[PDB]
């Protein structure tokens, strides 16, 4: 999963 | 403290205003001004009914066990009268051959959440606030450290009115016109107040009387006050995430697309919730598999004509967007495989959802 | 094993079919133009047979019970469903969507052994779900005294009859049936009393009941369920059915009075106190914080002066479950029973011990 | 609670 930020 | 109301007139008040400490289980009852107020609280907000009294009364306030009170009022015959009297520590109600006698608390040890201004005011329709919570509510963080995300952000811009929710991984902006001038004002709302705030709509011709305040917020509508805290802390910038110039666009069906989204996640890994999307000239390829070698595969019909990319998503992310959407087209946009998808309906702006993907 | 069907002919049997590994399984069988699908726990099991329209290949295999039925429901309405094993995993296949599950081999599936049935009767399903509505919420709950948990299936004469007690109240419900049966009683379990209903659609079909010594099978249309008996002896429910005393009352008026006391009733205990008079019943409830409530009612009752406690929880689930206008109430003093009652039927019968 | 058995 990455980050939004 | 005396009083004599139609059952019906103290329904609607007693199911809108129904603990760590024993008078928060209380509701705060006051006859004053030939008006009898019905007041509830948990310390972080509050909820106030007023209903008009017609018949003789006596000024006065108590304090009564709250779902005992309601339902006594909910189990009497429709058309009862409930005559309601205080003798010594203790509330006597009446009616038909009914008699009840409560334990009570004194109305001086009722929590009084102190008085604040309000910084920003405006009127909307209630179906413009069940819209705005509705399209975003499901996007906020569940109990995460970072408290500020529990919430969701009500933010006024010109003359419309927005709300922001994310948890970090996805988010959803949904901003509706409301015709006033308004000023440029932030505020976040915690998880109870909007389930609250949502509650407290029965969608009729009654307007939203909205007061924002610099540590609260206050909704009327008809003859109840909602009052909340504010969550103190600073929400994230929802400009700064929207993608700047998209290379590839896709349209597809709402539902065909919820439904392919839908059968490929059963075969997706029940704590990753990882599919591989292959996108191409006019189609959509949807893969799933598991730790048990399992595999789903769904291919359908789109209008796409970039470049060929394979992206991964996380399925319940992904549906709770095509969930949350009530139409028949969906807009995606896309721009390389480790940066966020913007899903729209393919007819309105209003809301706008971002998805940050998954490396597979 | 290979077979298309349309979806519509999956769904039922597949929702009536659904700790070690293959109990998560369906069994799945195609043989003489027919497909079996298979559901069990090790206590009980349900076999579903489906016709077999289009061209089919004969043998067997083991799917995940839910994940096999998630991917049949999620299908689009009208679609067909081609079904084909290639190694050791199973291919679901309509339109442009494809699933390969992973399989367990048939042969490893439980079979439960042959047993051999006593008594054989035929009902309709209305009968059937009379019978454990009228007496299902007196099941004890878990109960250390295991044989309170079921249900008690009786056959006398030419009725069935249900029972059920947790040793503080009781339930019974007789039916006639017009056939000669010998008199045989079983208790089935918690477990099986819910999949006997839950297999009820209420449509035309009979139900066609096997009763054998530690075995209970019942037929309806294409499916079969089977569960095992609770092995106990249920206590002597006919030595508890009483009257010198007898009130009449409306059935709602009264279940009203009941709900409005039960609100100042003490939580754990819901001790209600009962005054019957010449043509008027008393009812009032206290609580520890010392709150009071009291409901008094035009009933017809005639004889002496009573004071008679009980457990509000236990009359309110006896008045829920008559859907009737009137009520009586059969009782002699204030330490033995009251027996509760449509005023115009004797096909059910509910005994409620009191509270001191 | 009176206790049927």
């Amino acid at each position: 999963q990455a980050d939004l930020f | 403290m005396k009083f004599t109301v139609e059952r019906e007139h103290l329904l609607k008040p007693l199911q809108q205003v129904s603990p760590t400490l024993p008078i928060l289980g209380n509701l705060l009852l006051q006859v004053a001004d030939g008006t009898l107020s019905l007041t509830g609280t948990d310390l972080e907000m509050e909820m106030v009914a007023r209903v008009a009294l017609v018949q003789p009364h006596e000024p006065g306030a108590t304090t009564v066990p709250a779902r005992k009170f309601f339902d006594i009022c909910r189990g009497l015959p429709e058309g009862a009268e409930i005559a309601v009297q205080l003798e010594g520590e203790r509330m006597l109600v009446r009616s038909g051959r009914s008699r009840f006698s409560l334990s009570t608390l004194p109305a001086a040890d009722f929590p009084n959440l102190d008085d604040w201004q309000s910084e920003v005011e405006f009127t909307l329709p209630q179906a413009t606030m069940k819209r705005l919570i509705e399209a975003t509510q499901f996007s906020m963080a569940h109990q995460d450290v970072r408290y500020y995300l529990n919430g969701m952000l009500f933010e006024t811009e010109g003359e419309e009115l927005r709300t922001v929710a994310t948890d970090g991984h996805r988010l959803a902006v949904c901003s509706m016109p409301i015709g006033q001038s308004l000023p440029s004002h932030s505020v976040i709302v915690p998880r109870k107040g909007v389930i609250e705030l949502m509650r407290m709509l029965d969608g009729g011709d009654n307007p939203l009387r909205v007061q924002i305040g610099s540590n609260n917020i206050r909704a009327h509508v008809g003859d109840f006050i909602f009052t909340s805290k504010l969550v103190d802390g600073r929400f994230p910038d929802y400009r700064r995430v929207l993608p700047k110039n998209p290379d590839k666009h896709l349209e597809a069906g709402c539902d065909l697309l919820k439904q392919a989204f839908a059968r490929a996640a059963i075969l997706s890994n029940e704590k990753f919730r990882g599919v591989r999307l292959y996108v191409s000239e006019n189609q959509l390829k949807i893969t799933a598999n598991n730790p048990e070698q399992e595999e789903a595969e769904e291919i359908l019909d789109v209008t796409y004509s970039g470049a060929e990319m394979e992206i991964g998503f996380n399925v319940s992310y992904v549906l709770d967007v095509l969930n949350a959407l009530k139409c028949e087209n969906v807009r995606m946009m896309l721009t390389d495989s480790v940066s966020s998808v913007q899903i729209e309906d393919a007819a309105s702006q209003s809301a706008a959802y971002v998805v940050m993907p998954m490396r597979l």
